């Protein structure tokens, strides 16, 4: 069973350095050159370059000349990718991928952000004025992820929890919306249940008409 | 550098349709001495590593379903799905590896459905939020198709720019639609400088643009 196992997700402040690990397994490491591929959030695959795993020589794509370095520890059958002086544009998933065949690491996600760990503020998106919309603004937290549920799970139909976005501050933000029948406002109680395991915080917010 | 032009970049399909993705090399990837094309096809699903479907342009990777085949030679390559299934909804990439690596732009495969106008809702900031000095105004675009939609923010008729972020759901697995949030970020002092907050929505399915609005305080 051949596999590449990369190191875990990385959360880094601008300016810092990150060294990503790719551990190979199940074949003669030195016989196969290793490739590095970058994928920015939502974008295509970008070949960054290649390293000779016997002699150590690196070859870099023209866009990754400077700030990027491939290296080895052949004793341990490991390839390293180092990024110096991290920018916003280095936020991406980084893959190692071996020459010949179908082998790829699972990818290392790199987030660049000024933020430290912080749990969300949750604000009501209150219903308007025969179906109404309502929801919860989950703002100013870090890192990913948060889970949102509605009425402790009792309400799943009509729910949209959007993908998070990075604000300029480096803090994440999303909204959870639900469409419900107008007639139920003032009868039915709507609570959104936000959980953020990194900050170890849990928040419920009732959402009612203003 | 061998350049790789993949097309189309997006494809909307039904159960059982035949699907064709075309790759174009700027230089031949046929190595003359061994008559092999140094070309591969990958399927990649959200949050997953790319998965090798075909290499040497036409050899299928063991485990890939039979309905995938690659063909062509030299500069022109095609990936065919004889009969597409929901299992195959993914993004596909070509790869030349004769002279370094070059991936195509990628081809996204979605489920086609009838056009659907979005349901638009606008959400003012909460009083709780205003206490911290920032005001978030939220515009919801609910259950529409296709993905393309223009959201315009208007504060007191003044077109906003640079101060909003959008977010799109993935194509819904039950009714094949998308949803979009747009969030305008203002300071409490700017937010109270103005009265009429409007969200203006353009979409294939609306006869004309749709505005949802509210008056601060009312």
């Amino acid at each position: 069973q051949i596999q590449l196992v990369q190191s875990g997700p990385e959360l880094k402040k601008p300016g810092e350095t990150v060294k990503i690990s790719c551990k190979a397994s199940g074949y003669t490491f030195k016989n196969y050159g290793m490739n590095w591929v970058k994928q920015a959030p939502g974008k295509g695959l970008k070949w960054m370059g290649w390293i000779n795993t016997y002699t150590g020589q690196p070859i870099y794509a023209n866009d990754f000349k400077g700030r990027f370095a491939f290296s080895l520890e052949t004793s341990a059958s490991t390839a390293y990718l180092q990024i110096n002086n991290l920018k916003n544009e280095d936020t991406a998933t980084y893959f190692c991928a071996r020459d010949w065949g179908p082998y790829w690491g699972q990818g290392t996600l790199v987030i660049v952000s000024a933020a430290s760990t912080k749990g969300p503020s949750v604000f009501p998106l209150a219903p308007s004025s025969g179906t109404a919309a309502l929801g919860c603004l989950v703002k100013d937290y870090f890192p990913e992820p948060v889970t949102v549920s509605w009425n402790s799970g009792a309400l799943t139909s009509g729910v949209h929890t959007f993908p998070a976005v990075l604000q300029s501050s480096g803090l994440y933000s999303l909204s959870s919306v639900v469409t419900v029948p107008s007639s139920s406002l003032g009868t039915q109680t709507y609570i959104c249940n936000v959980n953020h395991k990194p900050s170890n915080t849990k928040v419920d917010k009732k959402v009612e008409p203003k | 550098n061998i350049m790789m032009t993949q097309s189309p970049s997006s494809l909307a399909v039904s159960a059982g349709e035949k699907v064709t993705v075309n790759c174009k090399s700027s230089q031949s990837v046929l190595y003359s001495s061994n008559q092999m094309n140094y070309l591969a096809w990958y399927q990649q699903k959200p949050g997953q590593s790319p998965k090798l479907l075909i290499y040497w342009a036409s050899t299928r990777e063991s485990g890939v379903p039979d309905r995938f085949t690659g063909s062509g030679s030299g500069t022109d390559f095609t990936l065919t799905i004889s009969s597409v299934q929901t299992e195959d909804l993914a993004v596909y990439y070509c790869l030349q590896y004769l002279s370094s690596w070059t991936f195509g732009g990628g081809t996204k495969l979605e489920i086609k459905r009838t056009v659907a106008a979005p349901s638009v809702f606008i959400f003012p900031p909460s009083d709780e939020q205003l206490k911290s000095g920032t005001a978030s105004v939220v515009c919801l675009l609910n259950n529409f198709y296709p993905r393309e939609a223009k959201v315009q923010w208007k504060v007191d008729n003044a077109l906003q720019s640079g101060n909003s972020q959008e977010s799109v759901t993935e194509q819904d697995s039950k009714d094949s639609t998308y949803s979009l949030s747009s969030t305008l970020t203002l300071s409490k002092a700017d937010y109270e400088k103005h009265k009429v907050y409007a969200c203006e929505v353009t979409h294939q399915g609306l006869s004309s643009p749709v505005t949802k609005s509210f008056n601060r305080g009312e």
